[PDB]
């Protein structure tokens, strides 16, 4: 997160960092056996950490539980990046308590000009690389698509939302990919990719989560 | 140009 203010230890109880002897995504906690990230996270042996804030540091709110099927979108493209969603099935029940808890999917799509919270550890630097230690957050708007699309001329799909703001210097940024988009409380988008990072007239782009409730929802039945 | 935002990134020409 470029921008944005620390979050306070588990205010966002439902993100989790993905690890594999390092932190290289985020991702959301969407039942107590299930987390949401982007598919270009997608990798063998992810280690889910839930209830992290210092993820650098073992404080004694974490619980680390391995994954067991790591299911990305049966039609993500891995160059135009659409269907941009992975389901992670965790191979044992987290313990669901203030510090580690779920987020509601959405029951409508959300509109441009909404408010959203996301949330990382990735970079807070747009031009270098400083990686924090807490989490970070950021309050952002939906923007329309046709800003969108007029910042990202023939790159934005029906599956993809930009957030964030047009002047730059508040976005998400590398290691935020897979974590959420939050906006009243439902999970609206992921996170995705972008030209760079806070740059101008280059918001972020998100995954547009209204779009896969029923694939989430069977995904979940067939596993 | 385009990015994704994981560690590391996959970023493309355009
Ligand atoms: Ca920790």
């Amino acid at each position: 997160i470029v921008g944005g203010y620390t979050c306070g230890a588990n205010t966002v109880p439902y993100q989790v960092s993905l690890n594999s002897g390092y932190h290289f995504c985020g991702g959301s906690l969407i039942n107590s056996q299930w987390v949401v990230s982007a598919a270009h996270c997608y990798k063998s042996g992810i280690q889910v950490r839930l209830g992290e804030d210092n993820i650098n540091v073992v404080e004694g709110n974490e619980q680390f539980i391995s994954a067991s099927k790591s299911i990305v979108h049966p039609s993500y493209n891995s160059n135009t990046l659409n269907n941009d969603i992975m389901l992670i099935k965790l191979k044992s029940a987290a313990s669901l308590n203030s510090r580690v808890a779920s987020i509601s999917l959405p029951t409508s799509c959300a509109s441009a000009g909404t408010q959203c919270l996301i949330s990382g550890w990735g970079n807070t630097k747009s031009s270098g690389t400083s990686y924090p230690d807490v989490l970070k957050c950021l309050k952002a708007p939906i923007l329309s698509d046709s800003s969108c699309k007029s910042a990202y001329p023939g790159q934005i799909t029906s599956n993809m939302f930009c957030a964030g703001y047009l002047e730059g210097g508040k976005d998400s940024c590398q290691g935020d990919s897979g974590g959420p988009v939050v906006c009243s409380g439902k999970l609206q988008g992921i996170v995705s990719w972008g030209s760079g990072c806070a740059q101008k007239n280059k918001p972020g782009v998100y995954t547009k989560v209204c779009n896969y409730v029923s694939w989430i929802k069977q995904t979940i039945a067939s596993n | 140009g385009r990015g994704t935002k994981s560690i590391p990134p996959i970023a493309f020409p355009d």
